């Protein structure tokens, strides 16, 4: 799969995966106004539509993407893992996308989320 | 009216970003740690180190001006 | 004279997974984001990859085969779209009322609105490629004919693609082989152009001409017999054009004039067609063909007859030019950039000749009627010709940096003019200033005199006027050419010079284009804009190697940003930076040309003809009186004709409406790059990077602001995009709405 | 112009003009007491910004007044 | 002093790697101003415009380093 | 209309200049000794915290504000 | 005093100007084993005479651009070149191979100047040298 | 004219001397680094300020710096 490897460094294969959502998603995505109007905000609660689900989507992607950069750092193959996406990294992080914000909850609690200010570089004042 | 206000907020923040950055890194950055020795306004620092064009604090005001005009527009 | 190395390179997919292998700098790996951009901008730079001129010539040879392949795929795509996603058959039935349309848009997200009504019960996007007009003149009468043509293209596409592989991985030509210039020419001059022109003349006579004659009669396509049926029944080919009774042998007995039944010299436009007589274009290509076969027998080859271009060149010396063309043979048979520089200059200038000739002498049926297609094919070939003659300056300079050798160029034409480059530019500089004042300065004289209420002082047909005495005198000769200076030509070559105002349907196909002072001025604006563009590019070639500011510029290379803030500042001295500035002026120059074309044809040519013969132009002839001030262009051309696109919201043209804005966006976006520098941008990234170091999400490929060159390359890339997207939408929305 | 095109181009264009005058008869009779040179890098940014600013307000003002005074 | 292989934190100030972590490669020349050669995981800005990378190593003084 | 458009353009110029000379202060007058550990110096200490966030808000405003307008268009 | 043979050259416009006869011009001498073609910094091509050559150029940078060429674009790398600054007063002034050896190579006798007993990052604050004609690097 | 300075961080790689196109620099003996030599700037009267020298030095930050100064006929690279 040397040629497949070279096809793999080609990101936009993901854009093809996105259009494939239509097979399953287009079926239910009919009209879709569920309770956008009724909110007990003590009057006029019609701003309650699904803004919140946007957060889970970006989180499952971001943390997995961070887990791709962090897990690759341990390998000590910086140039290769960046130019050609390692299957184990992209698979593990992206496949655990639903449980990704969950493991991110554990990472935040364990203090794995934020690195040291001392360790981080600072520019001359 | 809702949208043009946020558009203006964009206009004030980005203009402040430029002006404030250019002020803070006026003494120097890790691309030019000794910027203070060269003064406020200087051309650049040659093509060396990747390139240093429009790097000075004077050049920050310069880039900032285009955004003020736009914000006022 | 065939020489070949067998299997010089294995065919393995290992290299595909090792990006940047072709360069020793990139081969080891990426450490910064700059590596990525560099991988792309060095991909086709085969010179910088290997110094073996034999190896690169093999890369180039098989690069062309790859290109011919995609062009075949593209070209086949147009035929396939014309066969299955078109109303061509519907258009062939009623050419004068149906609008040509290909490409159906899918009903989704409300974009179905772009499928506008184009008549004939067909909904889709109206095309301006003039393909429908090409098909008829080519003798197409069925969708299946286009369909078979589309498949043939994919065959060719695959065949071209195989040849590229074969001639680099199986049998690669030797360096000696590519250098057979005298022989290479004899084949292109006769094999490609000669037989190509002869072979097509055979099609025009046996397919196009007889069929198209029936469309004049309006036999309708289905009643018309198939093309090959004209050959199965020579009686059919005889019933039209009686000169087939004595078919062959007048050619061989030299009678010829018998064939005047179908090899004519009418020189005009078929009044039902609005296009050039197919009888002329056939006699034409037959004449061109012969001329080209002939011209392909001049050069030396293996049979001792012919010429040595080396002999001819070297035997051209004069008092003023020392040793003359000596050495020119060598550099044109050792440097590809030397060849490319010339080939672009001419190919580019030619594509412009195509534009200026295709509008005055419409070679296709019902083309002249479609003012959108006329405007679209003209300004199109204008730009292409425009971009090419800029690259002509790029590689003209690269040759000087890379492949110019002083020893092989001593007191010859090349060396001699490098020794007065300061004299050349100093004068081209002055001419540009002279043209600068005496063209634009005139418009400012008018705009000011107008506003001061002094219309008697300004430059105008009505007031004082600069009359193009010569161009007018030239027209007078062209119109009076038949029956005198062209006795065997019935009518003049183009009615733009003068004569009857040809009309089809209720529209003007072509009519005399009078020249006034309004036209005199814009002509000297064109001469002005062209000269400045030459100055920027020419100066870029001669001072590519050295100057009084940087004598060692050649060592710095062709593509470098600068030589530091020293010497007062040395930004953009390189030849690449002369292509950079040369692009903006190629743009600014041609924008005025296509703006001249649009308004002039709208105002003083196009329009509707009433049965009596009186013409009503779309701009009512406001050109000669408003095209002499900038405010007039701002008002009576831009502000007025832009009303079509900005109000396109809610119609089939709504695309052009939002596309008109899209162009505006990337235009302004370009200014972000052209006004700033990476010095600021790198410092900004440092603050941004820190936020990732804070959350442990810093990328391995360290972020780096674009190179100073790329910063400029991206700048011009967007500025020219938006600048042309804007015009592209403005022209289409305008021309489609007017007719 | 001052914002897109940068110095080195103009410096190399000026010296050819310098050449012309020194070589032109009758004109060389006049010699500059100040050597001609292209604007500095900072200068060009400044002048480029100056023009960009003037044109920004003069264009908009002329539109504000005329549009409002013309219509009321 | 500092041994080869020891991971070190930099406290110079103007260094592109100031605050970042480096690795001591060698100690040279006995008596000299900047003996400690350090190699870094990621390159600096150094290089003419268009360079695909930078410098990996630089000499520091012993007094402006911290062991990790 | 003129008086309003006028005074805002005046104001816009003043705000830029205010930061311009604010940058010049750091280049030619700032003393890290006299201003050691005070509110002024500590700004420089976390300048990359300021800028990185001022960048985010601008990114946040620009993508959405432009986003809604292009959506409607 | 010292001289050579002017290279065989048809002439160019990129050459000298008023500065040469007003302010200063520079002179460059070199010895070549054969007559061979070389590139003029003033554009075009010329050929050096066998033996001693002499050439006047308008700028010091031009001579050094030729000097580096002479030492890099020939099979017999000519490193025998000497550059002078000649004033209109007749006064000449030796300039390149200054002391005798090229500056690339360390040579005893050269007095150090421009050096700093200090890191570049250890320069004083601008406020320190306020309203004094001096800059931090002084 | 412009000002050229050398700092104690130089490592005597001599790359700057052979980069300068106007012969402004030269190497001299020094006991501060292993190469036992340091860059010098005796002929600043002829430096234009191209900053080719700074481009060549490999120290984390430059050991040689060019502080642009009062312009002259020479420091502007004027051939007239
Ligand atoms: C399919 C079998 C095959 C294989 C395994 C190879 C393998 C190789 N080729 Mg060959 N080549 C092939 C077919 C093949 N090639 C064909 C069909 C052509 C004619 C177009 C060429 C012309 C060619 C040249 C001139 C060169 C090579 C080189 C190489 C070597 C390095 C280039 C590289 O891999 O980076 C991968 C690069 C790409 C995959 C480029 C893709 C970018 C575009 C968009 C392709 C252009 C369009 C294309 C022609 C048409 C596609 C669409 C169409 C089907 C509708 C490598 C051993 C180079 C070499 O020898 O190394 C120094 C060399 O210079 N090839
Ligand atoms: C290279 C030039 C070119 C261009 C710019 C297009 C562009 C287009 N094609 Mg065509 N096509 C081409 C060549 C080209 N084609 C060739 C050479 C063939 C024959 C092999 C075809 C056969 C073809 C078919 C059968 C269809 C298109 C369709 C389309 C449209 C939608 C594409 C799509 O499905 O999304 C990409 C999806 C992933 C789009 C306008 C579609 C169309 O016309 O709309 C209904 C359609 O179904 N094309
Ligand atoms: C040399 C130039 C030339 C070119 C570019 C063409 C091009 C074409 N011809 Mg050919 N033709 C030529 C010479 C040429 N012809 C000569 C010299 C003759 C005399 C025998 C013919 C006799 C001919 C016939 C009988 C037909 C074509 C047809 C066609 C078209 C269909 C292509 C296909 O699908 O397969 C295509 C436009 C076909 C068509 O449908 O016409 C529009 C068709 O059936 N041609
Ligand atoms: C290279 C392109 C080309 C090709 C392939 C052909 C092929 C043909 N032509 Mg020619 N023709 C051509 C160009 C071409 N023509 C040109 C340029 C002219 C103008 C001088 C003519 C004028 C011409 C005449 C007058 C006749 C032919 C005829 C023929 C056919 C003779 C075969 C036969 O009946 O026995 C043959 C299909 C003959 C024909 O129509 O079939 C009976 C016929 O008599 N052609
Ligand atoms: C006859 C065809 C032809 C050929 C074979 C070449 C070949 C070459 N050129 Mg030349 N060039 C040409 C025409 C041609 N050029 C013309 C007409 C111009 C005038 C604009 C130029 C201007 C030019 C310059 C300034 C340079 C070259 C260079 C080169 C070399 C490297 C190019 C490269 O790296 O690709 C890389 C290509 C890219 C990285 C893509 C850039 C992005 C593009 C082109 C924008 C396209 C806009 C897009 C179509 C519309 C937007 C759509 C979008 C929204 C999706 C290579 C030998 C370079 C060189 O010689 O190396 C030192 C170089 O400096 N060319
Ligand atoms: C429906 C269409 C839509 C689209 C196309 C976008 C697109 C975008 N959003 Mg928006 N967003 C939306 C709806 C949408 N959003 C709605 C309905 C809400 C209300 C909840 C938001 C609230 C929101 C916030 C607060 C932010 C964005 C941001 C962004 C940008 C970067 C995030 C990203 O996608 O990159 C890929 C994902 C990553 C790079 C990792 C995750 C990054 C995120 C967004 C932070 C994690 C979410 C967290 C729980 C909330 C942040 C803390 C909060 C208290 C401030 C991107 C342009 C970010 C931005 O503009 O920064 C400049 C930003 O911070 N969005
Ligand atoms: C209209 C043109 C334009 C645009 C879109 C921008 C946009 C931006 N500027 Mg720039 N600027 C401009 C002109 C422009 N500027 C000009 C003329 C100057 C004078 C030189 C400047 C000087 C300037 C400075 C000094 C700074 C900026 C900064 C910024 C960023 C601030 C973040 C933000 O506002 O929201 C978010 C981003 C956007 C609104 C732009 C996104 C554009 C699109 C449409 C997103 C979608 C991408 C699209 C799908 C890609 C497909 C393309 C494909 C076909 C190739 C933003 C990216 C600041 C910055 O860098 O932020 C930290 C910064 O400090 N600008
Ligand atoms: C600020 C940026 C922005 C935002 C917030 C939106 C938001 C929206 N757009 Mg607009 N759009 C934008 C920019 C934006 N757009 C731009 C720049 C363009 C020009 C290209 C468009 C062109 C456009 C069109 C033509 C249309 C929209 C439509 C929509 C709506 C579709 C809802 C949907 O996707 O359902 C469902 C999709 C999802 C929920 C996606 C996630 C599905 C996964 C599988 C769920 C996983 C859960 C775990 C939504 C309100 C559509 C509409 O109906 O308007 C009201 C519509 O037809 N947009
Ligand atoms: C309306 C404006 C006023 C009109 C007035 C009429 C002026 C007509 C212009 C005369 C051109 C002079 C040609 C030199 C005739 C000529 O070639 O001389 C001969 C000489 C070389 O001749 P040789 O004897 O060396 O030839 C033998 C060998 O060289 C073999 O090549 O060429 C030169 O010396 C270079 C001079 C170029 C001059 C640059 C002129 C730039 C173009 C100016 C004209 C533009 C008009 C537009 C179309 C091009
Ligand atoms: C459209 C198209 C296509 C198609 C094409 C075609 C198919 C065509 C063609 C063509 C052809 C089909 C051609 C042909 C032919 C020919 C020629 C060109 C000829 C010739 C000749 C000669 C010149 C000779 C003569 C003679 C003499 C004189 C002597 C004796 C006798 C003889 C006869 C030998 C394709 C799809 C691919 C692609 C796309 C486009
Ligand atoms: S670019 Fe920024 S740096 Fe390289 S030169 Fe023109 S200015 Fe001095």
């Amino acid at each position: 799969m040397d040629g497949l490897k070279s096809f793999l460094s080609t990101a936009p294969v993901m854009i093809m995966a996105l259009l494939t959502f239509t097979a399953g998603i287009l079926i239910e995505f009919n009209a879709f106004y569920p309770d956008l109007l009724f909110h007990p905000c003590s009057c006029a609660g019609d701003f309650l539509i699904p803004s919140i689900i946007f957060l889970y989507i970006a989180g499952w992607i971001g943390w997995v993407g961070r887990s791709y950069l962090i897990e690759i750092r341990e390998s000590k193959n910086p140039e290769m893992q960046e130019v050609v996406i390692n299957v184990p990294l992209a698979i593990k992080k992206m496949l655990g996308g639903f449980l990704w914000p969950l493991a991110a909850v554990g990472e935040y609690t364990s203090g794995k989320l934020v690195m040291k200010d001392s360790e981080i570089p600072t520019s001359p004042r | 009216d809702f949208l043009v206000h946020h558009a203006i907020a964009l206009g004030l923040h980005t203009t402040a970003l430029i002006l404030i950055k250019g002020a803070l890194d006026a003494r120097g950055s890790k691309l030019m740690p000794d910027k203070k020795d060269f003064g406020y306004s200087f051309p650049c620092d040659g093509p060396g180190r990747g390139g240093t064009c429009d790097i000075s604090a004077w050049d920050a005001f310069y880039l900032a001006m285009f955004w003020m005009l736009n914000t006022l527009g | 004279k065939v020489s070949v190395d067998n299997n010089p390179v294995p065919t393995s997919f290992e290299k595909w997974g090792k990006p940047g292998h072709f360069d020793r700098t990139l081969a080891r790996g990426p450490k910064t984001t700059t590596w990525i951009w560099n991988l792309h901008a060095n991909a086709h730079d085969f010179d910088s990859q290997t110094s073996d001129l034999e190896d690169v010539s093999r890369k180039i040879f098989s690069a062309h085969f790859g290109h011919l392949a995609v062009v075949f795929v593209w070209l086949s795509g147009m035929y396939f779209h014309g066969a299955k996603f078109s109303n061509y058959e519907g258009w062939l039935a009623d050419p004068t009322h149906i609008k040509p349309s290909a490409q159906v848009v899918w009903p989704i997200v409300g974009q179905g609105i772009l499928n506008g009504d184009v008549g004939g019960g067909f909904h889709g996007i109206q095309i301006t490629s003039g393909l429908f007009y090409l098909w008829r003149a080519s003798g197409f009468t069925d969708s299946y004919q286009l369909y078979c043509t589309a498949i043939g293209g994919l065959v060719m596409a695959a065949l071209m693609l195989f040849a590229g592989w074969f001639h680099y991985h199986v049998k690669a030509p030797k360096l000696e082989w590519f250098q057979n210039v005298e022989s290479m020419m004899n084949h292109h001059l006769a094999g490609l152009l000669g037989l190509g022109s002869l072979g097509w003349a055979g099609h025009q006579i046996h397919v196009s001409m007889p069929i198209n004659k029936l469309l004049d009669a309006g036999v309708a396509p289905k009643d018309i017999p198939l093309p090959h049926e004209f050959i199965l029944e020579p009686s059919k080919m005889a019933e039209l054009y009686p000169s087939f009774a004595q078919g062959l042998t007048p050619f061989f007995t030299l009678n010829w004039g018998v064939y005047s039944d179908f090899l004519t010299f009418k020189g005009g436009l078929n009044p039902v067609t609005g296009g050039l007589w197919l009888s002329d274009t056939a006699h034409h290509h037959l004449a061109i063909a012969v001329l080209f076969i002939i011209a392909g027998h001049m050069y030396r080859t293996n049979w001792g007859i012919g010429h040595s271009m080396k002999e001819i060149l070297e035997a051209h010396k004069g008092p003023f030019t020392g040793e003359g063309h000596k050495g020119l043979y060598e550099i044109l048979t050792t440097s590809w950039h030397a060849q490319l520089a010339i080939n672009l200059a001419l190919l580019g200038s030619l594509t412009i000749i195509v534009a200026q000739h295709m509008y005055a002498m419409p070679p296709y049926p019902y083309q002249a009627i479609d003012y959108a297609t006329q405007l679209s094919l003209f300004t199109h070939h204008m730009w292409i010709g425009g971009f090419l003659i800029v690259g002509a300056g790029a590689h003209g300079a690269i040759f000087m940096v890379r492949d110019y050798d002083p020893a092989k160029n001593v007191n010859n034409l090349l060396d001699r003019m490098l020794r007065h480059r300061d004299a050349i530019i100093s004068h081209l500089n002055w001419v540009c200033i002279f043209l600068g004042f005496h063209s634009f300065g005139l418009y400012i004289h008018n705009d000011t005199m107008r506003a001061l209420g002094r219309p008697q002082d300004m430059f105008s047909d009505t007031a004082i006027q600069l009359q193009p005495i010569f161009a007018q005198w030239v027209q007078h000769l062209h119109t009076l050419a038949p029956g005198a200076t062209a006795p065997n030509a019935l009518a003049t070559a183009s009615y733009a010079f003068g004569g009857e105002t040809i009309a089809v349907a209720g529209k003007v196909a072509m009519m005399p284009i009078t020249l006034g002072t309004a036209d005199f001025m814009v002509h000297h604006i064109h001469a002005f804009t062209i000269h400045v563009t030459a100055l920027i590019l020419l100066k870029g070639v001669l001072y590519a190697r050295s100057s009084r500011l940087v004598p060692d510029k050649a060592n710095l290379g062709f593509r470098f940003p600068c030589d530091g803030p020293g010497r007062g500042g040395t930004c953009q001295v390189s030849g690449w930076d002369h292509v950079f500035l040369g692009l903006f002026w190629m743009y600014n120059s041609l924008s005025i040309v296509i703006f001249h074309f649009s308004w002039k044809m709208q105002s003083d040519v196009w329009g509707t003809v009433s049965p009596d013969g009186s013409v009503t132009h779309v701009t009512l002839g406001n050109f000669a009186q408003s095209a002499i001030t900038i405010n007039g262009w701002l008002r009576d051309f831009l502000w007025a004709q832009a009303a079509n696109v900005i109000n396109s919201y809610g119609s089939a043209l709504s695309a052009y409406g939002i596309m008109f804005l899209a162009g505006h966006f990337v235009f302004a976006f370009s200014l972000m790059f052209l006004f700033s520098g990476r010095g600021y941008w790198q410092e900004l990234i440092e603050s941004i990077v820190w936020a990732h170091n804070k959350l442990n999400v810093a990328p391995a490929i360290q972020p780096r602001a674009l190179s100073i060159i790329q910063g400029r390359a991206v700048g011009v890339a967007h500025y020219l995009l938006g600048g042309i997207v804007t015009t592209w939408a403005f022209f289409l929305a305008r021309s489609l709405s007017i007719g | 112009m001052f914002l897109i095109s940068w110095r080195g181009y103009w410096q190399e264009l000026i010296e050819t003009i310098v050449w012309a005058h020194e070589r032109t008869p009758l004109a060389n009779l006049v010699r500059w007491k100040d050597k001609p040179v292209a604007l500095s890098i900072v200068q060009a940014r400044l002048v480029g910004l100056a023009h960009f600013t003037v044109g920004y307000v003069l264009t908009y003002a002329a539109f504000l007044i005329a549009s409002t005074a013309g219509k009321f | 002093a500092l041994n080869r292989g020891d991971k070190v934190r930099i406290k110079r100030t103007e260094s592109y790697w100031y605050g970042d972590v480096g690795t001591v490669a060698s100690v040279e020349k006995s008596g000299i101003l900047y003996p400690v050669i350090v190699r870094f995981d990621r390159v600096n800005y150094n290089g003419f415009s268009g360079s695909a990378s930078g410098v990996n190593t630089n000499n520091f003084a012993e007094n402006e380093l911290e062991l990790v | 209309a003129a008086l309003y458009t006028h005074h805002q353009y005046i104001a816009g110029f003043l705000m830029v200049g205010a930061f311009a000379h604010g940058a010049i202060f750091f280049v030619r007058d700032y003393d890290p000794v006299a201003n050691k550990d005070n509110v002024l110096a500590r700004m420089l200490e976390h300048k990359e915290a300021l800028i990185s966030h001022l960048s985010w808000v601008s990114l946040f405003l620009g993508f959405h504000t432009l986003g809604l307008y292009v959506h409607n268009d | 005093e010292l001289s050579g043979q002017p290279p065989k050259f048809g002439g160019s416009t990129g050459g000298l100007l008023s500065k040469a006869n007003r302010e200063e011009k520079y002179a460059i001498t070199w010895t070549s084993a054969s007559e061979q073609v070389f590139e003029m910094p003033t554009g075009g091509a010329a050929i050096m005479n066998e033996g001693e050559n002499l050439l006047y150029l308008a700028r010091k940078e031009q001579c050094l651009a030729l000097g580096t060429q002479l030492r890099t674009k020939f099979k017999p790398k000519i490193q025998d070149y000497k550059i002078y600054r000649v004033y209109p007063s007749g006064e000449v002034q030796y300039l390149h191979p200054a002391d005798g050896v090229f500056p690339e190579k360390v040579n005893e006798g050269r007095e150090a100047q421009g050096t700093k007993t200090r890191r570049i990052g250890q320069n004083p604050e601008p406020v320190t040298i306020k309203f004094s004609g001096k800059a931090p690097y002084e | 004219s412009h000002s050229v300075k050398i700092y104690d961080t130089c490592i005597g790689c001599t790359q700057c001397v052979r980069a300068c196109p106007l012969d402004v620099l030269e190497m001299v003996p020094w006991d501060g680094c292993k190469a036992a030599q340091i860059a010098s700037s005796p002929r600043t009267e002829d430096c234009v300020g191209c900053k080719r020298c700074e481009t060549a030095c490999p120290t984390d930050f430059l050991s040689i710096r060019v502080y642009l100064g009062a312009e002259t006929t020479r420091s502007m690279g004027l051939a007239y």
